[PDB]
């Protein structure tokens, strides 16, 4: 793609994303997430294969679907309350509509079903983007509608979402995959303590929003996109083995480490409302996640997988790759925990 | 963890491309049979382009130049006419000097 | 010579009258003598039926003046 | 409320109910879409006509475009499917299993 | 009473579409060193007559087709909106007097590629469905130079009330102030209709129309006295909109008898444009549409927006 | 021509439109005894039907508020016959 | 500039002419002395009914009658 | 994540649009104007947990003058009866609810 | 109400003659007559979707001659003059990027 | 009869929906859309939206249908159980919602809804010399400035996106 056609199609998708974001008006809100939608597509068909066609088509489907809904659940808003102003929703079947758009927008479960296809499908860079930049938007209007959402409803979404991404991960080896099931059940972490406390939710968007970062980044530095092309990644670089890591160990959400700070004030916020099993089940659901992520971590950095002769010539070359923040992600993603207080900059 | 139903599935492409896994072919004539009418062009057009053209004659050979063998020079004269039929005494004109 | 054409056109001319000299003679002939009252906008329409509830006979066209008052 | 608002909301829910299940092809399924949009238009100009609420008689006119422009992206999705695939058909789009 | 109306309307639209033939054909004539009809009838006046008996009782062509109800609903849908496209025109008083005229007359013309698309699906040719492809994306094209065109001159009207576009050329045709306006309308108008120079169907330039292949078509009657209602309509909706004539409400035939003869000028412009140019390539009309009719028109639709403002003219809303 | 023509049109346009201003008045008066006319014949014949009813109170405005609700066109013209109702609910659609 | 004007005068004159009206288009209503009439003539254009106001005592630019002398006038748009 | 950049740049973006009682063109009100106007100034300010039960009745009429489904129930109620006492034969409609009577103006 | 007695008219009308163009050549009861994926162009859905995203500018600027009307004219005719060259701009990137290639 | 006229369109529209919903083919599904995009236009024009009716017209049906079917006939051959069943269970559903809300003048599918014609909940006043409509949507360009400006950018985006993702380099 042209450089400078790229930079305004990124523009146009954090402009999309900007529109959500500070607007008063339902129809600005849809014009949004049209905007967002229409400039991500090309970031995904990037390179034009039909992996990417494919994932872009299945994209376009669920995302125009979630639309759909969202300008209805807007329309029954306009006939039971005649007016625009993005907040609470006058209706519960308005809230319903807009729940399940929002939750499509998100993948979360059991609209998880495009999330591994579309970030298998798609560049590292792309899924990037799509699991970390998209997230923004439907946060901010669930953030903006939590005194009509529906409570059995999100925390049934948010406990089909973890155990869903739980589940799936622990198939794969594709790298693009794993990290689109901890997608899943991360955005069911962070819808369970909407309508409780939703500074948490923040929380634990910005966390995961880093984590990934660095996942993907250290995925885009060592060009792995397999299990086991990461598993050679200590013949070639060993600091990235390191890295991935205590990433990895954070995004379980082990202690002492920055990943264990969201769900910890996720359970934190849940029990101050009288709810004990809920956290209980999430927190053991969890574990499931970070079992492929121990699965990874075997793999990559505490065991050594045979690499093969043509890694020689690899020795001879530094990485020219613009590893951008790298460090600095990898840094606020592990040893963040005694910064935890922070949190109140998010109130 | 491979299953009865999860047994057919290949890993992805290392590039993730895969393989795509040709052009039109049109008969062509002229529209109006006044002009031309006789000709046959098989074309192999490529959108808009044209990238071959194989004109299909012989659809008005007469065989007049084994027909004047067994004629004549002043028989084999009005032959002449009928070849380019629009430029009768040129023809006529170049038979003449030959003979 | 080239007015030999003009039979042709002349009839045309005649089939593109018609239709414009019908309308106005038909629209003269439902309305009292007059033209079609034009009511694009709904201050029009409302002039237009309060004429058909002022003239009594359920038509528009049926002007009442100052003769209608005392 | 009002009898056609009834139907509006049917109509809706059935080209969702079509839309959300294929038969053989893409191109009803974008169809189904843009008749989910064609029942939004109409049913957002029949509340705004009805309540006179005049700043939003654009409104309709914006959903038109943008779902429209939106319908372009995704028939271009469609001609790069079929120009990859030789059909619209959404069961050759099954490489993302693995 | 209004039906009488419907009628005087419709069957003298049939009846002059019919006798275009007749004028094409001599007129053609004439200009070709030759005569047109005059065996006929008297001067030819039963040709058309004669020809229409001739064709409606000619068989159906060859083939089968691949989709009998759109074989149906294309010359169904070419007639209606043929003949739905004279009830708005102000002649001097329309038939059905609304106030979006003009633009109910550019969405019924939208709406004119509907035949040709389903006709190219009704046959059974993958060639002629090219063929139909190729018109369609034609027709398509000139609709936007309609569109445009046709909002920068109703900026110097006020409203899209065709009855107001009488009033608004009372003092001078609108032609003096929109010239450049009017010769891209017309070449546009000339396009939408596929008419020579941009006939490509009819003629060559053309991957079907190729000498003994497929494709079944429908009754050439029904398609061709549909294309010459709609000659004949946008002649007489170009002259209300740039050549308008002067209204008396006391005696409207004279504003009848002088756009009726105006537009059988223009009418006849178009035969005797027919008569004088060869075809365009197909991508040379779309050179024509996109790298040149289209610039100008943007350029002359920023004109026609500023300049009211900048003459202190801008034309009243009613 | 047509800056001179464009500006006589908008001096004509403000003749009309103060026409216009100066009925509105008379016509407001007659809307309003129009209306209420109806409403009036409205309520009593709902006063000479709806008595076999239990539990109906004749007039009861389902606004909690007390302040004058502009009549829908249903509560003028809902029991009038279906001429009336077209000539008033399509009438100005419907007109040519 | 005017060798490259007139290069682009001789090639391409459609385009010429397109950004010519174009940038008359754009520059010209700024320079116009009519610009100000456009919207003084909107501006007093009257859709709306002149709702009055209660003429509590001191009100001296109101007046209360049409042919009084104060009060917005269109002398301006009878003359021009 | 409400980042209110239209109050703090102090921008008008899409305030215009978003309620029935704001400025709008050629000082048109809409069908709901005074419910609407009443239900904003009762709920303004207090937030949306009291505004849900101490701006109850104003909000009410406001949804009752939105969808009428109140008035065409208690229209539906008058002209079920009348069509059953035309039934019944215990009523005739007046003449000013025929046709007859030439209206008003 | 009249318009609608004209549609119906002129469907009718067309309606009628189809089935006359049909049918009253079938009268004559004539011989017999028993002797006996699409290629893809880029080009085409490219004017397609050009003329699509078009029209979408076009119904954006259809409100013009109404939008003169305002008072708000340093707006109007700013965001008139906005649309217009936002089509002016969506052409140039069309033509520069050989958008406009072999249907020019 | 005449007075349920934006109701009987109504059941003509859920009535095309279910016929093109059911996809015999993309071809009579777009032929499907375009019929019912003519009687949900009917319905806005019986409202008094003529201009948003002729947007449908020519922007809807008049562009946007038409693009379908060009796409439909250059992306698809030239043209069952499950298609009619679908269609007449739906046609039964709605049959059925008819009959219940004619016998009874009252139904609730998810919300209630009133069984007499939608002529009773229209204004009884005038707009004067101006439509609403069409004085809301001149307002595009006064008070609409963000509006044009979002949706301009996103169509200009949007022929950028086209062009890049057709290129197919
Ligand atoms: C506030 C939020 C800020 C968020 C981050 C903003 C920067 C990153 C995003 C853009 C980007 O990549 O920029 C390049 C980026 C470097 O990132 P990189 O390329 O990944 O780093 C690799 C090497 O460092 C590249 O080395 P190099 O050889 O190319 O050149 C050395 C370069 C030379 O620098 C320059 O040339 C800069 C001079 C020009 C400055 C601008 C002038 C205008 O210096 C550095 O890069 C040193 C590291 C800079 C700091 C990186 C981290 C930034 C802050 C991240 C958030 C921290 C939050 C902590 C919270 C903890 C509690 C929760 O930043 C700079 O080069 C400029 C740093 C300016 C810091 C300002 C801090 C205060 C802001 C208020
Ligand atoms: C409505 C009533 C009738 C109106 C007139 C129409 C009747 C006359 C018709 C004649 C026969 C036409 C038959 C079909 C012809 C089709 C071909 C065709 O039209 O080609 C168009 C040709 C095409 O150009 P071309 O192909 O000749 O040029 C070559 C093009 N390049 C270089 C790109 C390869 O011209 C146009 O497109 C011009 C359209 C109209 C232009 C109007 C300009 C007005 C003046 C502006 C100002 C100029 C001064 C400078 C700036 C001043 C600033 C203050
Ligand atoms: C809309 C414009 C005005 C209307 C169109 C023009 C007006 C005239 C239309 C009718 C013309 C006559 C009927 C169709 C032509 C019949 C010619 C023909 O070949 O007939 C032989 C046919 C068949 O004759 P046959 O039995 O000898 O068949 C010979 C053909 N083979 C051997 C192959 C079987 O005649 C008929 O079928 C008679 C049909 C009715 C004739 C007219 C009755 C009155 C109608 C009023
Ligand atoms: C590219 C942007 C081009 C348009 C720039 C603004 C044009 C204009 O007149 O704006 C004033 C107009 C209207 O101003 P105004 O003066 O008419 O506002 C007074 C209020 N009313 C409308 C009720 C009379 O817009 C605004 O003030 C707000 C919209 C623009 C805000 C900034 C957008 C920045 C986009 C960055 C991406
Ligand atoms: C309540 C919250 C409100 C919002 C707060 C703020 C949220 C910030 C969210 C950040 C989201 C980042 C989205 C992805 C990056 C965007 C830019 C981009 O596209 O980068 C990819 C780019 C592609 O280049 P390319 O050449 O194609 O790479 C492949 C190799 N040839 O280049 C590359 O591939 C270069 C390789 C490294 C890229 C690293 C990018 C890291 C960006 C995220 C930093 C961390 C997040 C910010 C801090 C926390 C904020 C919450
Ligand atoms: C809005 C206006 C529309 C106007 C449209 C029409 C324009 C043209 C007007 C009429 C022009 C003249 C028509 C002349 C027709 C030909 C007459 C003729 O020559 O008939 C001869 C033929 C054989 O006669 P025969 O008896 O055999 O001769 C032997 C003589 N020793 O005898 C026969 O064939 C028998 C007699 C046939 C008569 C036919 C008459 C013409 C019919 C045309 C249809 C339209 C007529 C006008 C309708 C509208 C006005 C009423
Ligand atoms: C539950 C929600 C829907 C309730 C109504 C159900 C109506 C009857 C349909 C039942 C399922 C029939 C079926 O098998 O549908 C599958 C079919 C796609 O399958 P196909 O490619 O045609 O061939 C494989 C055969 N199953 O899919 C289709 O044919 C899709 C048709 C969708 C059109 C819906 C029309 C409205 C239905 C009523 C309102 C809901
Ligand atoms: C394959 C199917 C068959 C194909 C062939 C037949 C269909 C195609 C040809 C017919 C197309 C019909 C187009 C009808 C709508 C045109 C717009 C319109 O009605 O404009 C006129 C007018 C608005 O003008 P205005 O003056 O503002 O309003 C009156 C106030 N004084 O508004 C009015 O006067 C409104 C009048 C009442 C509303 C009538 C609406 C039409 C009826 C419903 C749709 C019927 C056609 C459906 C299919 C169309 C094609 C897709
Ligand atoms: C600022 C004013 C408003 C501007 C925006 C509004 C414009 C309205 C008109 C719409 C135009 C849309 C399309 C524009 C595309 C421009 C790019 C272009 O066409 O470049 C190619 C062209 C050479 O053409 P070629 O590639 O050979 O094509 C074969 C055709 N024979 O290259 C050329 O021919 C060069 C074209 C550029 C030079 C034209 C200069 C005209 C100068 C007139 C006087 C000054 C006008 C005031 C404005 C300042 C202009 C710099």
């Amino acid at each position: 793609m042209n450089p400078i056609i790229l930079i305004i199609i990124l523009m146009t998708v954090m402009l999309g994303t900007i529109i959500v974001m500070i607007s008063t008006h339902w129809l600005l809100i849809w014009i949004g997430f049209e905007m967002n939608m229409l400039a991500i597509i090309p970031i995904m068909m990037k390179k034009h294969n039909p992996r990417a066609t494919e994932a872009s088509t299945k994209y376009f489907l669920t995302q125009s679907t979630a639309s759909m809904l969202l300008m209805m659940a807007i329309i029954i808003n306009l006939m039971f309350s005649g007016q625009w102003t993005v907040m609470k929703l006058f209706n519960p079947m308005a809230s319903m509509l807009m729940t399940m758009a929002l939750a499509m927008k998100l993948g979360m479960a059991p609209f998880h079903f495009w999330v591994p296809e579309v970030t298998q499908g798609i560049p590292l860079s792309s899924g990037l983007i799509l699991l970390t930049w998209q997230k923004l938007a439907p946060m901010s209007v669930l953030y903006q509608i939590l005194p009509s959402i529906n409570l059995d409803l999100i925390l049934t979404l948010s406990i089909l979402s973890i155990t869903i991404g739980g589940w799936g991960g622990l198939n794969q080896t594709q790298l693009r995959k794993i990290m689109a099931y901890s997608s899943i059940a991360h955005m069911g972490w962070m819808t369970a303590v909407l309508l409780y406390n939703p500074t948490m939710t923040l929380l634990n968007l910005i966390i995961y929003i880093i984590m990934t970062s660095t996942m993907f980044t250290l995925f885009m530095a060592n060009s792995t996109t397999t299990t086991l092309s990461l598993s050679h990644t200590w013949n070639k670089a060993p600091i990235m083995t390191i890295l991935v890591l205590i990433t990895l160990l954070s995004m379980g959400g082990l202690p002492p480490l920055s990943g264990f700070m969201p769900k910890w004030m996720i359970i934190q916020e849940m029990t101050k409302n009288d709810s004990i099993i809920l956290p209980t089940l999430m927190a053991i659901t969890a574990l499931l996640n970070l079992y492929f992520y121990m699965r990874l971590t075997y793999s990559t950095a505490l065991t050594m997988f045979p690499s093969t002769n043509n890694m020689k010539m690899k020795w001879q070359f530094p990485t020219t790759k613009r590893m951008t923040l790298l460090p600095t992600m990898t840094v606020l993603s592990t040893m963040l925990l005694p910064l935890t207080p922070i949190l109140s900059i998010l109130e | 963890y491979p299953t009865k139903e999860t047994a057919h599935w290949k890993p992805p492409p290392w590039n993730d491309v895969d393989p795509p896994k040709s052009n039109l072919t049109l008969n062509f004539g002229p529209q109006h049979p006044a002009a031309h009418g006789v000709l046959r062009l098989v074309m192999e057009l490529s959108g808009e382009m044209v990238r071959k053209c194989d004109p299909h004659i012989g659809l008005l050979h007469r065989g007049t130049e084994k027909l004047i063998e067994y004629k004549t020079y002043l028989q084999a004269l009005p032959y002449f006419d009928r070849l380019d039929y629009v430029s009768m005494m040129c023809n006529e004109q170049a038979y003449s000097l030959a003979v | 010579m080239w007015f030999e054409v003009l039979p042709g056109i002349a009839v045309m001319g005649v089939c593109l009258f018609i239709p414009g000299m019908a309308t106005a003679r038909i629209h003269r002939f439902s309305n009292g003598g007059r033209e079609k009252r034009v009511a694009h906008y709904s201050y029009q329409w409302y002039l237009m039926e309060r004429d058909r509830r002022v003239s009594g006979v359920n038509r528009y066209y049926v002007s009442k003046g100052l003769e209608n008052i005392d | 409320m009002s009898l056609v608002y009834m139907n509006i909301m049917m109509a809706f829910t059935v080209s969702l109910t079509g839309l959300l299940m294929y038969r053989s092809h893409l191109m009803s399924s974008l169809l189904c879409l843009e008749g989910m949009m064609l029942s939004l238009f109409i049913l957002a100009t029949l509340m705004i006509l009805n309540s006179h609420f005049t700043l939003a008689s654009m409104m309709p006119i914006i959903l038109l475009v943008f779902a429209a422009c939106e319908a372009a992206l995704g028939l271009s999705l469609l001609v790069m499917v079929s120009n990859t695939y030789g059909t619209d058909y959404v069961q050759n789009l099954n490489l993302l299993q693995c | 009473m209004f039906m009488i109306n419907v009628l005087t309307l419709i069957i003298p639209i049939l009846l002059a579409v019919a006798f275009l033939t007749l004028v094409e054909r001599k007129v053609l004539g004439y200009m070709q060193f030759r005569k047109g009809p005059n065996v006929v009838g008297p001067y030819g006046l039963l040709q058309p007559i004669a020809d229409a008996i001739k064709l409606f009782i000619k068989e159906p062509l060859r083939p089968a087709t691949s989709s009998i109800s759109m074989f149906i609903l294309a010359p169904i849908l070419a007639l209606t909106l043929a003949l739905t496209m004279w009830i708005p025109l102000p002649m001097p008083y329309p038939l059905i007097n609304m106030n979006l005229g003009v633009l109910f007359m550019l969405a019924m013309s939208s709406l004119a590629v509907y035949s040709i698309l389903w006709s190219g699906w009704a046959s059974n040719s993958k060639y002629a469905l090219i063929g139909a492809l190729r018109a369609v994306a034609q027709t398509i094209s000139y609709e936007v130079t309609l569109a445009i065109i046709l909002l920068s001159v109703l900026l110097m009207n006020g409203s899209f009330t065709l009855s107001t576009l009488i009033i608004t050329q009372e003092q001078v045709w609108l032609i003096f102030p929109a010239w450049p306006l009017a010769m891209m309308w017309f070449i546009s108008t000339l396009a939408e209709t596929n008419r020579a120079p941009f006939d490509l169907t009819e003629g060559e330039s053309e991957l079907v129309s190729g000498f003994n292949v497929e494709y079944a078509a429908g009754p050439f009657a029904l398609f061709f006295m549909a294309e010459y209602a709609n000659i004949i309509m946008m002649n007489i909706f170009t002259t209300t909109l740039f050549l308008g004539a002067f209204h008396n409400p006391y005696m409207p035939e004279l504003y009848t008898i002088n756009f009726t003869i105006k537009s059988l000028l223009l009418s006849i412009t178009f035969l005797w444009i027919r008569a004088s140019y060869p075809r365009f390539r197909y991508d040379q009309l779309m050179h024509l549409l996109w790298k040149n009719f289209l610039p100008l028109t943007l350029a002359l639709c920023m004109w026609h927006v500023s300049l009211p403002i900048l003459l202190s003219s801008i034309p009243p809303q009613t | 021509s047509m800056m001179r023509w464009n500006r006589e049109r908008r001096r004509l346009q403000i003749e009309d439109f103060e026409a216009r201003i100066a009925l509105m008045p008379l016509l407001q008066a007659e809307k309003d005894r129009r209306v209420l006319q109806m409403l009036r014949e409205n309520l009593e014949e709902e006063a000479t039907i709806m008595k076999d009813v239990p539990g109906w109170k004749v007039g009861e405005s389902v606004f909690h508020t007390t302040r004058w609700v502009t009549p829908m066109m249903g509560e003028l013209y809902g029991l009038r016959t279906g001429e009336e109702i077209l000539s008033s609910t399509y009438g100005f659609i419907w007109y040519t | 500039v005017a060798a490259f004007l007139k290069n682009v005068w001789a090639k391409e004159p459609v385009l010429v002419a397109s950004f010519a009206i174009a940038g008359l288009a754009v520059i010209l209503p700024t320079l116009s002395p009519y610009t100000k009439y456009s919207l003084m003539i909107n501006r007093a254009t009257p859709y709306n009914y002149p709702v009055p106001l209660r003429d509590d005592g001191n009100m001296p630019d109101v007046p209360s009658h049409p042919q009084d002398p104060q009060g917005p006038s269109l002398e301006w748009l009878k003359r021009l | 994540p409400f980042f209110d950049v239209q109050k703090k740049l102090g921008v008008d973006l899409d305030h215009w649009m978003t309620i029935q009682s704001a400025e709008q063109p050629h000082r048109i009100p809409a069908r709901c104007h005074a419910f609407e106007k009443e239900w904003i100034e009762c709920a303004h300010g207090i937030g949306s947990i009291r505004a849900e039960k101490e701006c109850k009745i104003e909000f009410e009429d406001f949804r009752e003058c939105l969808l009428r489904q109140k008035t065409m129930k208690r229209l539906n109620a008058i002209k079920r009866q009348r069509d059953k006492l035309i039934k019944e034969g215990k009523y005739t409609p007046p003449p000013h609810h025929s046709g007859q009577e030439d209206l008003r103006p | 109400m009249n318009l609608m007695i004209t549609l119906l008219t002129n469907f009718t009308l067309a309606t009628l003659l189809v089935t006359i163009a049909f049918w009253l050549p079938q009268l004559n009861v004539y011989s017999e007559k028993t002797s006996p994926r699409l290629p893809f162009s880029m080009k085409f859905f490219l004017v397609a979707i050009t003329f699509l995203l078009f029209d979408l500018e076009i119904a954006l600027l259809l409100p013009l001659p109404w939008a003169s009307q305002t008072t708000n004219l340093n707006t109007m005719l700013t965001m008139a003059l906005l649309l217009i060259f936002l089509l002016a701009v969506s052409l140039a990137y069309e033509w520069t990027q050989k958008g406009l290639e072999w249907t020019e | 009869m005449m007075t349920y006229i934006v109701f009987i369109l109504s059941i003509i529209f859920v009535m095309g929906f279910v016929g093109f919903s059911s996809k015999p083919s993309p071809i009579y599904g777009g032929l499907g859309l375009i019929v019912s995009g003519g009687v949900g236009c009917g319905i806005v024009l019986n409202f008094g939206g003529s201009f948003l009716g002729l947007m449908v017209f020519l922007i809807y049906l008049g562009g946007m249908m038409v693009v379908f079917g060009y796409t439909t006939a250059m992306a698809t051959e030239q043209y069952n159980k499950v298609v009619l069943g679908t269609f007449i269970t739906g046609l039964l559903m709605e049959f059925l919602m008819v009959y219940y809300v004619l016998k009874d003048k009252e139904v609730e599918i998810v919300f209630k809804f009133n069984g007499m014609g939608d002529w009773v909940i229209y204004d009884t006043g005038d707009s004067g010399f101006f439509s609403e409509e069409a004085m809301g949507i001149a307002a595009l360009y006064s008070y609409g400035t963000w509006l044009v400006i979002v949706t301009g950018w996103s169509l200009l985006i949007g022929v950028v996106v086209i062009m890049e993702i057709t290129r197919g380099n």
